[PDB]
């Protein structure tokens, strides 16, 4: 029918995935092992009988993620050679993830995604996931994604990646490894969604009630508008899209494609007992500034063309009527080459609950997905960072005894540069 | 011992008052747009 | 599938490591007689790593013993603990330590390194993966500071990729337990800087220090000041044996804290340390744990932080935890204390969470941290190496076993050097 | 994921020694220590009267 | 339908409201936990049960309060959001209120109050309490209107709020905080009306039988003037006066806005089993000296336009005739350019009686709001009592160093003096 | 959440605050051991405010008690309450006090500082907030009033925000216990007038006098006159502690008390206090309060209120009582004695109302007051100093410690001018 391939590199990829893969199959009513007690063939694959296996390939350089896994309860769930696991990790260090370690291991996980792809008949993208600062994440995903261009073409490549918090930092080497990857990402990648810890944090603390979250509850949240952004080819609704209206709509040009997300309403419940959250309301919350993934704030810069995707009991004359009051926000800026601004969404399978969660039972959510120019604070402060280490020469040895060559930390700043000249180039007056 | 010299200090406490720190000071950050070398490339690429 | 061989040269560092075999199989549960009777499935993942399995259940470390003289070494055999280790890996010689630094390096040393290199090769060959070494020695010795340099070279030699983490104890700066120190430890001190890859340093009197101020101990024996260092030592590599949500092993700790090849020598501490009785008034919680591992005191090295500045600083956490809750410390410390940290590295903290902590307590951390303070130590010991040195005196000991005068004065040249490095990036 | 988010829960968790030595503190948990002889008064009577036969 | 928000200050304004609000529960008939055992939307909100949630908003600096009504028994009433409590008070320092604390809380608020008027589809108003003496009540009362007056613009923003005594006084620093409020408020309010203590004191131990009162016998009584000026909107009646209209005809000018309030008849109810309390009885008790809400005699100046409002039996014939009489009183004096002089309004709803009540299930009663020249009796001692403490310099040290500029002393000196002379100028008559 | 912080300085400072926890730990209902065992709801609100909890609901006050002599502590720690403080709060030296201000200052002090400081550092950064510091000391002795000053111009240094409420024990004019005591005194005012935000005057004769006149006491002890001034100190923070109709906290009082930053110092008085036979005669109304209160023989502070004139005054009331009652007295008793108040500053009299009486009360109130009578106890004291110091007295002793002849010089030249001051504002 329609498909699309799931891939988890590093820890910061499997761990999210952990949790995505439970809520998938509690959504559509499949038990942990694969049997049962519609939408199933876009995630899943029916072996025979009563059994089910997901589309997901699970990647890391040392074992203990994945060897979890294979312990844990969903053992029986995956095939065998989807867990790729290596040997020693990348230790964050890029050159370690790309040259040495990366290229032992690359081609064994390249005929795993291609033999997948075959069962795909109708296969429409990929989900990719990272997290920057890691060696495994920005290193081997480098070498992923630069391989598949050429394998696989004008297939619409889509990644999920935390971006390095402004303040919150777990590794030193952190900027670092941002930015070689950043080369590699920008001719390759379709799309590629920003979310990040220091925000995800805070609003875990203000909006659901919960003080001292782990790196479990934020998987779950992430879960959600994965499950939200792919709802529209499972379900049933009013306003379908597909992912190659996401590469359209949401991008202008070809190097400016970073968008962020945005998810309303996140409730517990004791407070949800006083709120209706009707359309208008989850529509408001959305463009918020401490509703957002990404600790950037939107009044620095500019919007470009948003997308809204709705699942509930939603009424196409709200849907309109708040996007109208949207464009009243004086508070909100747009750029006048986009008067157009909106793509909408709707669909009626409503948020999936799942036993013990964080979450309070909602009958219509939306999410958002929108692209500003705000991002190019991001960039400037990771360039800034990259400076100071690099003007001393701070870790250079370690890149440069795996292999590295030292020519390319110029190359890859002076190709930040450019892409931090395209930003206030865009913003720029008509 | 030697006597303290008259002094008024109404008057001084009413000159002093006005004159009285502040104690919490403030805090305009630079926006890291505002950088010197946006766009353009860094001086001391060409020194390493 | 990271296995770790460990190697214990002299007094000081085979004592340490029949204190620090208890620790890890009190923590994994394997019996005196090598048996496995534990609680958990947890610890037979990764055993692996620092134990071999012989036929019928029974666990023998990766333990390789060396000694010039057998006295430490029956010592260890009727401990407690002796039936662990095997028997052919007591590698010993038959002549006296002589507490020369030249006499272990090259009259004992070579006859004896043959030997104990293949001991090594037998236990290295034998695993699917090796990822680093762990030897276990102290600086002011004859054997200790000679053999195991020595020993370090030629593992170098042979395992040029593999991890060469030592553990070294630094002589007292007050009072300390032989007249020749000053000679032994800057001799080591080149091979170490050009050899090891992580070098961690340890002092008598903070041990002392710790132990009386925070733990009150009115009579603490050699065991006492064995146990603090040895829990280091399992914190450490304990990302390797048990999950958790945030990894963290050798080589991560080494590109994140090192950024030049010489500037490697570290700072250890732990906590929380219990002050018996009085710690039913205290709340053991995530903030608390962050306030004794940045505390001065704490630190095991008598190297005061304060007079200098950080550089890379990194902490381990054991136990289930907020992981938000450990990244908001590290910020919290590193923004209220700017004067310590250097501008032109941001992030200076780097952080670490494991699920298992050690038996009976909730929570647990380590602290490995690398400063400019470690000109203080090295200015003591070439301050005392000169005016030895200015008279002749004890040289008279060392020249009778061939070795020249040129290596004293390169041994300091290489040392002033490490200290002027450490003094220009201060700026 | 209650317990580390709930306020009672320096109330809740029981506290880190019970009367003489816990049985769950084992040696890796690195509160047990022997420096604390409390022995001490009775190995010195001893020594004593040890002496006292030896005068 | 029509709705009004309110806004609550300091200790005096929220514990004024929950006065308030338990007096509108028990009147529209809803238990404390918000369900039942019509008007109900302009001051409440239906959610998706049979639950309502009041538009309202508990603002102080200081924790001890609002956690009052956090444990209390309406705590589950009102939204956990509503409720909104600082970390430390502001010391009753006007520049510790408006620039060091202040501006760490306001931009909070405003968000809170800005969610609340998207739900009031037919918002016409809001209401806001101050005790000026208080350094919250004064300091983040300006800071607030003067955001609120940008964000709104054309709505009538009322306020309720308490002068400080003739005589009586809590704080020493009390003149300052007036005066520098009294800047802040004259330019952005659309009107505002004074009580004070030490009438209330008087009023409730004189007409009302009790001999040692609270704070709490004086927020009942306040509250029913609330309730009588809102009942228009509410219930039905022959004459109706909406908000809009209060500011039309009370105030002749700009910054002679400063009505002053009375009520008949408030009487200890063995004492009504004497009288029947006819229309023209009731009409007669509200233009004595002794009923007035502020200590100021209206017979040192003259009346300018007065709106009064009936409620209960009355009837549209009775009203004139009396008004007609106390047009013939030769007691009370009108400005020539005023002979109409009046706005009347009849509800047919009867005041509400409360459980450990104070006053009368009464049949008819009539509220009174009146504008005097009398009132600048009031600031002629608040300006006497300011300018003592100023020559010398009394206690200008903390405020300057909290964030005050010691220019803003003199220059809110100078508005009040021309404010006094405002009132001396249109006391004049050609 | 407005944490304070609690310290206790010298013999004075220890047994005034071993008592001070007596009597919060029995009126919050915490069982001497630590436990809760109370008997109200509102007593766990904001039991923050002073203590801490350890994992297993213990409580533990935020105390730090200071001596340089361990005899004191041991004698409180024996006391019944004792084991309900944290024993590495316990800070001492091992030397004698000396009864020296220039030793407590510069030899002993100087030693222990550091120690001190970092001890403040635990408990003042453990908590979510952090209002201000409370101390307690005499000024008589060398111990509390030599290491009490130094410790306060560093808490002021790092923490200038933060409210360093202090209460003084001033030396009495008739009897007294020691001989040095203008030096002491004359000395420690000057750290105190620039670092200190309030400061309260306490004198053991008032004391003395308060019991003998209105309590009958036949023979009172240390116990009975402590147990009087800790009455106010428990009056003034139970604003924080407990709800009530009109809040005033520390802040509040600083704010309003105090016209000029110099002009700080305050005299408190604490009613009802009640004889044995009266009780049966006094019907407990809002103005007997105010009788007591105002009237000069409940003054704790032997310098008298008629001879001078009031610049600003506060009363506290605590208990469940009317609004209207507490205001029309403070207007009454400021219209009728008018001769003793200043013209250029109206409304002398603050007021505040609290809802939870303390033990055994059904209503309780408290005054502090700021007026010119001060310059009595100034002027008695300066007296005492020039004539010691005309002729060079016991001075050798102070100059053999490292403090220099000029110092004297400036103690008197800052204390002078601060008598003038009050002079100056009277008219
Ligand atoms: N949201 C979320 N982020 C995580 C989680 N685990 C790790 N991260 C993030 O991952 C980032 C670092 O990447 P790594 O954990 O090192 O992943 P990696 O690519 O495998 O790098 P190596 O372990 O060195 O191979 C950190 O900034 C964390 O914030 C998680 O469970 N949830
Ligand atoms: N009518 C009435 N007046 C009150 C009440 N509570 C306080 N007041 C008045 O409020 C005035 C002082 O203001 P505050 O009570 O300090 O209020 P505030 O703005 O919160 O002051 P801060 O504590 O600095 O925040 C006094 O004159 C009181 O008479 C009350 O419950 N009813
Ligand atoms: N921590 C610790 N230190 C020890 C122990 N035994 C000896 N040392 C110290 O080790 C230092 C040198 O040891 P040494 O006997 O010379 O070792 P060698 O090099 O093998 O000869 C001395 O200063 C001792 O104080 C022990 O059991 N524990
Ligand atoms: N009110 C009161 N005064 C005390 C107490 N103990 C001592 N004093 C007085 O404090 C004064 C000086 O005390 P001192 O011994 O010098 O304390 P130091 O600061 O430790 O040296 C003496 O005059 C005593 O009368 C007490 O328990 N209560
Ligand atoms: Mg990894
Ligand atoms: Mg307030």
């Amino acid at each position: 029918m329609r498909e699309v391939i799931s891939i988890h590199v590093g820890q910061a990829g499997v761990q999210i995935g952990n949790g995505c893969w439970e809520l998938y199959c509690l959504e559509h009513g499949i038990q942990p092992d694969g049997q049962l007690p519609d939408a199933f063939n876009t995630f899943f694959s029916e072996t025979g009988a009563g059994k089910h296996v997901p589309r997901a390939v699970f990647v890391d350089l040392e074992p203990t993620v994945v060897d979890e896994v294979r312990t844990g309860t969903y053992r029986q769930l995956f095939h065998p050679e989807q867990l790729i696991s290596g040997k020693e990790d990348a230790a964050n260090n890029y050159a370690r993830g790309h040259y040495t370690v990366g290229k032992e291991i690359i081609d064994l996980t390249l005929d795993r995604i291609r033999k997948l792809a075959d069962q795909c008949t109708g296969l429409q993208g990929f989900l990719i996931f990272h997290s920057f600062g890691g060696g495994t994440g920005a290193g081997f995903g480098s070498l992923l994604l630069e391989r598949l261009s050429v394998d696989y073409g004008k297939k619409s490549k889509l990644e999920f990646t935390v971006y390095p918090s402004p303040q919150v930092s777990t590794a030193i080497v952190e900027p670092y490894n941002s930015i070689l990857a950043t080369h590699s990402m920008i001719d390759h990648s379709d799309c590629a969604f920003m979310v990040d810890n220091e925000a995800l944090y805070d609003l875990c603390r203000r909006a659901l009630d919960i003080e001292r979250p782990t790196y479990t509850n934020l998987n779950r949240l992430i879960g959600q508008v994965v499950s939200s952004l792919t709802a529209s080819l499972r379900f049933d609704g009013a306003l379908n899209v597909d992912f190659t209206e996401f590469q359209t709509n949401l991008v202008p040009y070809a190097r400016i494609h970073f968008p962020i997300c945005s998810y309303a309403p996140v409730i517990s419940a004791e407070k949800a007992y006083h709120e209706q959250l009707s359309v208008a309301e989850i529509t408001n919350s959305l463009f918020e500034p401490a509703n957002m993934m990404v600790k950037c704030d939107p009044r620095h810069g500019k919007y470009m063309a948003c997308t809204l995707l709705y699942r509930g009991d939603v009424v196409p004359k709200d849907v309109s009527a708040a996007v109208a009051t949207i464009k009243t926000k004086r508070t909100i800026q747009f750029v006048d080459w986009c008067p157009t601004g909106f793509k909408m969404g709707i669909n009626y399978q409503p948020p999936t609950v799942v036993p013990g969660g964080d979450l309070a039972k909602v009958q219509r959510a939306v999410c958002m997905l929108a692209n500003t120019t705000a991002i190019a604070e991001a960039w400037s402060r990771l360039d800034h960072k990259f400076d100071l280490m690099y003007a001393k020469r701070a870790f250079v040895h370690w890149y440069v005894g795996e292999g590295m060559e030292e020519a390319e930390f110029p190359e890859a700043r002076e190709d930040l540069a450019l892409l931090e000249k395209d930003y206030d180039e865009v913003a720029a007056e008509s | 011992m030697k006597s303290p010299t008259k002094h008024n200090y109404i008057l001084e406490n009413w000159k002093q008052a006005p004159k009285t720190k502040k104690l919490h000071p403030e805090k305009p950050e630079t926006w890291y747009t505002d950088k010197p070398e946006y766009g353009q490339v860094p001086a001391y690429l060409d020194r390493v | 599938v990271r296995e770790i061989v460990h190697i214990q040269a002299g007094q000081c560092g085979n004592q340490i490591g029949a204190k620090f075999w208890e620790v890890i199989s009190d923590e994994h549960g394997i019996d005196p007689t090598g048996s496995y009777h534990g609680d958990s499935d947890l610890q037979l993942e990764r055993i692996n790593v620092y134990y071999n399995e012989a036929t019928g259940g029974k666990y023998v470390p990766r333990a390789i013993l060396v000694d010039l003289e057998p006295g430490t070494m029956d010592s260890v055999r009727a401990g407690q603990f002796g039936q662990l280790f095997r028997p052919d890996n007591f590698v010993f010689g038959q002549s006296g330590a002589g507490n020369n630094w030249a006499k272990g390096y090259y009259t004992e040393g070579q006859e004896l390194c043959e030997s104990i290199l293949d001991v090594i090769r037998k236990e290295a060959e034998s695993c699917d993966c090796l990822q680093g070494f762990q030897l276990v020695h102290s600086l002011g010795g004859g054997t200790g500071a000679g053999l195991g340099t020595l020993l370090l070279n030629k593992l170098r030699e042979e395992y040029p990729d593999r991890i060469l983490s030592t553990y070294s104890i630094v002589p007292s700066p007050k009072v300390s337990d032989t007249v020749v120190e000053p000679y032994n430890c800057t001799l080591s001190v080149h091979q170490l800087v050009e050899s090891a890859d992580e070098v961690f340093c340890i002092d008598n009197e903070a041990l002392y220090d710790i132990c009386f101020r925070t733990l009150k101990l009115t009579t603490p024996t050699y065991g006492d000041l064995n146990h603090l260092v040895s829990m280091v030592m399992s914190g450490t590599t304990c990302a390797l044996r048990f999950p958790g949500q945030l990894n963290s092993d050798l080589r991560k700790l080494a590109v994140n804290l090192v950024p030049f090849p010489r500037l490697h020598f570290f700072i250890v501490g732990f906590a929380p340390l219990t002050s018996r009785g009085s710690q039913q008034y205290r709340a053991l919680t995530v903030p608390e744990l962050t306030s004794q591992l940045f505390d001065n005191k704490n630190m095991m090295a008598a190297c005061d932080p304060r007079r200098g500045v950080y550089l890379t600083a990194s902490a381990h956490f054991r136990g289930r935890m907020s992981s938000k809750e450990v990244d908001e410390q590290m910020l919290n410390i590193q923004a209220r204390n700017t004067s310590y940290f250097v501008e032109w590295i941001p992030s200076n903290v780097k952080s670490a969470i494991c699920d298992i902590p050690p038996r009976g307590l909730k929570m647990a951390a380590t602290f490995i941290g690398n400063t400019t303070a470690f000109r203080e130590l090295f200015t003591r010991v070439d301050s005392q190496f000169q005016k030895m040195y200015a008279r002749r005196a004890f040289i008279h000991w060392y020249v009778n076993e061939g070795l020249e005068t040129v290596e004293f004065d390169e041994a300091r040249s290489n040392m002033t050097d490490l200290i002027q490095e450490y003094e220009m990036y201060e700026t | 994921e209650y317990d580390l988010n709930r306020k009672d829960y320096i109330k809740v968790q029981p506290q880190m020694r019970i009367t003489d030595n816990d049985p769950w503190l084992s040696v890796s948990s690195g509160l047990k220590f022997d420096g604390e002889d409390l022995t001490a008064e009775e190995r010195l009577k001893a020594q004593k009267e040890q002496r006292e036969r030896w005068g």
